[PDB]
């Protein structure tokens, strides 16, 4: 029988897992029969189309807009791109340039037999798949050469808004004990319907997620890894109206982690749920093939709801996300399900409750590289008590073996970190992780104590919520505001105009390649 | 000691362990490599700041070209606590029933409030605390007020949408949520909103309230807003200020008075 | 945000997130009761200490007549690193 | 039942306890055959003699010096005082005043029958003993009225040097949350061979231990405790050349806690070993009768030695101190044996070793109000990491259930605490004690793990050290520098001239009254 410290009810965990599986079946029934414009633009990007036109709009945008307005986008961009390839005989990028300049019209060319179009596109599809596979191989080779950590991976964020100062401070933090570098994205990029072009020296609240920024930061981190002798990871966010596009860009530029969750988009950016689900399927397929670790965002639920009353919502969401990822083909080793140390610091025995919850999460998902994130809601202007709270956060991280550790900052409630705040956070985390290096294997828990009872209570509540959500359906459950206590209409939000219905002859070469190449 | 002094409220200076020692703590980074020259530069900077006889208790290099310092020192400057003119944010709040009675007695009609987190900002926790009828730490929001019709427009609201909705619903006061000053886009967004209202000509017919985790009344008045609210504000303060200002300056409002 | 963003060794000033922002931190106790007047007194003391737009992030009572402050703000002063 | 979290070897603990008992018996053989001038001065003070002469010399000093120079102090100051009382009919204070003025000569008075002298002296000894018992009853009544705490007691220090500023700071700290206030003593008073008279307004590094200062501090703390609704304890230091006198003064003034340890003086102050032992016996008898909690200073060993190598030394010292206290009549509930959290923060698994040692100490002494003390050796100017280290120290305190808790300060290595530093320390301690309140009842330890093996190792090393000390003798072992790596010779140090040998007709009523009082 599975080993546990909380004497968990494993039959209840199995029932909760089955309920989440059936929820995902019901939701995937719809996702299979639809696609969005971002998926088509991602297909265009994968086929080799890139660059910008005179007005500054990317060429994938131009091609997809042309196909949508003049023709039938339910056939997919691959059909028309391949047909133009047969007709003119050029490469997809040249066709996109011709369309942008106005010298060609894809929807007026006679349509060839679909079999020939598939044969025309297959070669470029295979080339792109092989490029992504070679990137995965290179990442594995780096990790094998330098060796991999056994304890938590320190995780810092750089957000100055200038790509080059981001490079400088990312190298500075990597030279310190940082293991994963995340470049928080510019505010109001999730709302855009296009991915900018080129490197950006400007940004409010963060940096724009562009392919050239990815390349620059990857080069910088590779150099620093050669210097330090250990591998420094690169992280970005695949949220927004262009989720699969950023997923593909990261897969091509060899990012090692990626924040891929649709519920965050729906609940905190007000994007339509159908759009986000259909984007999320393809982006997770790409991330699973590329070897990227997908990080979910259940930490954000607690900043809106109550952490003690609505703790089971995080577990239910984690099980649903696990099942989504499994359907997309992602293995457990790439499922960085996230939770946070987010109770009231004035709650008696709050540490025992957080410890019980973290251990329960560590026990239900034994293989996952679970992510633990700092306290944010109850952080005040006292930098010293904030340092103490972060110390307790690290204590819980080391006592219950969390794989990824998002370092909290001395001055969360004030501003984005300075250099010195990050240095102090890294130093404290290293101290606590060295002193209690082997406390997880020593401390056990009283049978029938506060910790075991808390864990079983949260598990039972999560199972009941999962049964409820299964009865209604995921979209209805979101409508009634059960996650984060945010009610979202089914047909509201941004981007519902980008959703389209698949034709009976819809063609997307990459799904089969990325789902069967990884399996055989 | 021979020349130690007692407290004087006209010359108050910090208090480490004696009444008038004036000991201070401060930390900062310098873009120079560690060493004795870095320590001397930090000491000279501290002396120029005002801290006579500083003593660097810590210094370590963050990078090859950055050092982080901690300094304790005795201050020279003194402030006069008796003549301080404070800021204009002093306000006390009446109860909900008192607010309803005041609105009924003086204005004779309901007060309409439109609130939003305009711009690209996404946070809505503070504005939901102020507006949402659930309340915040026992203080019920504006929506609950019987004689107040409060609308919650959410976040990421463009300024144009905000002004258009305010005109459509006949708003008497508008509320704007922002964040700490280290966010520098809040100033530009607030100025743009004020310019939009001035262009529309509705500025004189409505009140303007801007708040956030580190917004202050002085900045709000500098921008041109009618008030500014920071941490610790509750719905009763806002309701009291709106009703009192509306009666004092006799805001006509946009209720049934579309542009 | 600052006009100057390139390091000059004749005018080195504190560093926050950008080169010349000059952000500083400082904490002290004042023998005056906690309140709005105490916050204004702390701000005025910091301003005469050489900090632009000081921003009190914390203020708490230690006793009935003592208040503890934490302040952040940019620094006007610059020091010549070459001439030392 | 002897229930243990560390699976201790109770037979080994019993053998170590027996070895300590035998060592203390051997040492006591010598103590019972000698008395010091300080003991005679304490007897004179307990009879009623107090004040100063024209030259500022305390009156007890003048009286004892007179009997020593002119008469034979081997009989005891009580014999001469009683003889003078019978001969002249004056009270002890008037007799001492006459002796100081030279109008009377104790040695010129013919010696009367010892029976009458004993009766006359006991007439006043009974009154003094009754007053001390009254103070004990008063302390118990305050504790019952206000109710007693269940968690650790916060312990702070005030060191202004002026009694009134000390009162102000102590009241402020008690209002902030301190449960015990200790007024650190003026530097270089332990070497002094008299106790000043009256209040002191200036001192270097602390405040003098005088009866008037005790009275003023007690008044201030009583007022503040009435204001706050809970009891504020008062602590002061007895060790020195005038140890028994300060012990008696604290007993008269209702001090709740008192640091009473001979080995500290012997090692870190170079006081002769015989003098300190003889002083300690009587001082501990007085403290035990008065109901004062006596603390021991094993923390000081680690600052001059290595914590990992020399923990058995601390445990053996604690067992010896326990046996000394038991022979002095102090019950287990008044034996505040001390230990410190002083391991290297750079040591991997250091927290596990600290936890194992703390739990072993908590287990071997199940009833003592143990004292846990902060890290001081490995502090620096990084106040933030200092705060983190203090937080870990508090974590250990709460997880092992240490009764008294000496708060550490983030500015330990820089200066004496500011008011704000004390406020921050108290706030952190409160937070950690509230959050992890019932963690002691929950967390167990893995059988055979690191913690259990560390505890057993330290126990066996302490047993071997105790066997060595039993074979050699306490004085020789002190000469060999086994306890703090400091070698003090047997016949060296300050105060050897004050030691005396008891005459066969030596008389001291207070010993009998205070030893037989507790037995009803
Ligand atoms: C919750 C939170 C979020 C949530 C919000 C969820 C939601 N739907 O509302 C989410 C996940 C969206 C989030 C995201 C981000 N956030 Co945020 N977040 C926080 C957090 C933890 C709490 C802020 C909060 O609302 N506090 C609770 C409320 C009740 O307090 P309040 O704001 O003070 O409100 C009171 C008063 O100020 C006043 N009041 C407030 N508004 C108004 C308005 C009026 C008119 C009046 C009269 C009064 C008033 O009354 C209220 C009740 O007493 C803080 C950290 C912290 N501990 O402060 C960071 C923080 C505010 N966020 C920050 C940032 C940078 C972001 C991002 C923009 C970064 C990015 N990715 O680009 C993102 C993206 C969001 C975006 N697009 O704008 C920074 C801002 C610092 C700065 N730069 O100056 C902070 C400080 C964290 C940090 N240091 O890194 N965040
Ligand atoms: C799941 C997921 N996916 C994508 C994004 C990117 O966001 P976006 O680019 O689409 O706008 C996020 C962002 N989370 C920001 C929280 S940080 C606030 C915190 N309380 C603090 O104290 O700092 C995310 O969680
Ligand atoms: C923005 C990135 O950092 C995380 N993020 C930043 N700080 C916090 C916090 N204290 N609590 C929760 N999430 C946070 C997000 O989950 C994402 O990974």
């Amino acid at each position: 029988m599975r080993e546990s410290k909380l004497n968990l009810d494993w039959e209840l965990v199995d029932k909760a897992r089955e309920a989440a599986r059936n929820i995902v079946k019901d939701t995937q029934k719809f996702i299979d029969a639809h696609t969005t414009v971002s998926v088509e633009r991602t297909v265009c990007r994968l086929l080799g189309i890139d660059g910008v036109n005179d007005l500054g709009v990317p060429l994938p945008n131009v091609v997809v807009d042309h196909i949508k307005s003049k023709g039938n986008l339910s056939l997919g961009a691959a059909t028309y791109i391949g047909n133009a390839m047969i007709y003119t005989g050029l490469s997809p990028q040249e066709i996109a340039e011709r369309v942008a300049k106005g010298e060609l019209d894809l929807t007026s060319i006679p349509m060839a037999d679909l079999f020939e179009i598939k044969l025309a596109v297959q070669d470029i599809a295979i080339k792109t798949v092989e490029k992504i596979r070679e990137n995965r191989r290179k990442r594995e080779e780096f990790l094998k050469k330098y060796g991999d950590k056994e304890g938590p991976l320190l995780y810092v964020i750089v957000a100055t808004g200038n790509i080059y100062e981001d490079v400088v401070q990312a190298q500075a933090a990597a030279r310190q004990g940082a293991d994963v570098i995340a470049v928080i994205r510019a505010t109001a990029q999730s709302l855009l319907d296009y991915v900018p072009y080129g490197p950006t020296t400007e940004g409010f609240g963060g940096t724009y997620a562009t392919q050239e920024n990815f390349r620059i930061m990857r080069k910088a981190l590779d150099e620093v890894s050669e210097e330090l002798g250990r591998y420094i990871r690169l992280c970005n966010y695949a949220s927004g109206l262009c989720m699969p596009e950023i997923a593909a860009m990261g897969a091509l530029e060899r990012l090692d982690v990626m924040l891929n969750d649709a519920l965050y988009g729906i609940l905190f950016r007000d994007i339509n749920m159908k759009r986000t689900m259909v984007d999320q399927f393809f982006s997770r397929v790409i991330n699973g093939f590329a070897g990227i670790i997908i990080n979910t965002g259940e930490d954000n639920y607690l900043t809106t709801a109550d952490a003690y009353e609505k703790a089971h919502t995080v577990l239910a969401s984690q099980l649903i996300n696990e099942q989504f990822a499994l359907i997309a083909g992602i293995p457990e080793e790439q499922m960085g399900l996230g939770h946070a140390f987010e109770m009231n610091p004035d709650l008696r025995n709050g540490f025992l409750y957080e410890l019980a919850q973290a251990q329960m999460v560590r026990e239900i998902f034994p293989k996952a590289p679970l992510k633990y994130m700092p306290p944010t809601k109850y952080m005040t202007g006292n930098i010293f008590k904030g340092h103490v709270q972060d110390a307790m956060f690290n204590v819980v991280t080391i006592m219950t073996k969390q794989r990824i550790h998002l370092l909290g900052m001395l001055t969360e409630a004030i501003h984005t970190p300075f250099m010195s705040d990050r240095a102090l956070s890294i130093e404290s985390a290293k101290y606590i992780f060295n002193n209690m290096a082997d406390i997880a294997d020593e401390i056990y828990f009283k049978e029938g104590g506060i910790i075991q009872r808390r864990a079983n209570e949260v598990l039972k509540k999560a199972y009941e919520l999962l049964k409820e959500i299964e009865q209604e359906g995921l979209f209805k459950a979101l409508e009634q505001g059960k996650f984060a206590d945010i009610k979202r209409p089914i047909d509201g939000g941004k981007g519902l105009e980008g959703v389209v219905e698949k034709d009976p002859n819809y063609f997307n070469p990459f799904i089969d390649l990325m789902l069967r190449g990884d399996r055989g | 000691k021979q020349y130690d002094t007692t407290l004087d409220l006209t010359r108050v200076k910090p208090y480490g362990d004696t009444m008038n020692d004036g000991k201070v703590q401060l930390s900062f980074t310098l873009p120079v490599p560690d060493g004795a020259k870095a320590v001397e530069a930090a000491k000279q900077l501290a002396k120029k700041m005002g801290l006579e006889n500083p003593m660097v208790v810590y210094h370590a290099p963050l990078d090859k070209n950055f050092t982080f310092f901690i300094i304790y020192g005795s201050l020279i400057h003194t402030v006069d606590y008796t003549s301080i003119q404070v800021q204009e944010l002093e306000i006390k709040a009446m109860s909900m029933e008192e607010t309803n009675e005041y609105i009924k007695k003086h204005i004779g009609r309901k007060v309409v409030v439109v609130g939003a987190t305009t711009g690209t900002d996404a946070h809505t926790v503070g504005l939901d605390a102020i507006m949402n009828m659930k309340g915040y730490a026992g203080h019920y929001g504006l929506e609950r007020y019987e004689m107040i019709e409060a609308y919650n427009l959410g976040s990421q609201v463009p300024n144009e949408e905000f002004v258009k909705k305010a005109i459509e619903v006949g708003a008497d006061a508008l509320l704007v949520s922002q964040t700490v000053t280290q966010k520098d886009a809040h100033i530009k967004n607030l100025t743009h909103l004020v310019e939009l209202l001035e262009a529309e000509g509705i500025r004189d017919k409505v009140l303007l309230i801007c708040g956030g985790p580190r917004i202050t009344h002085e900045l709000a008045k500098e921008l041109g807003y009618d008030a500014g609210f920071g941490p610790g504000t509750f719905a009763d303060h806002v309701a009291t200020f709106i009703v009192t200002e509306m009666v004092k300056r006799k805001i006509p409002g946009l209720k049934g008075y579309k542009k």
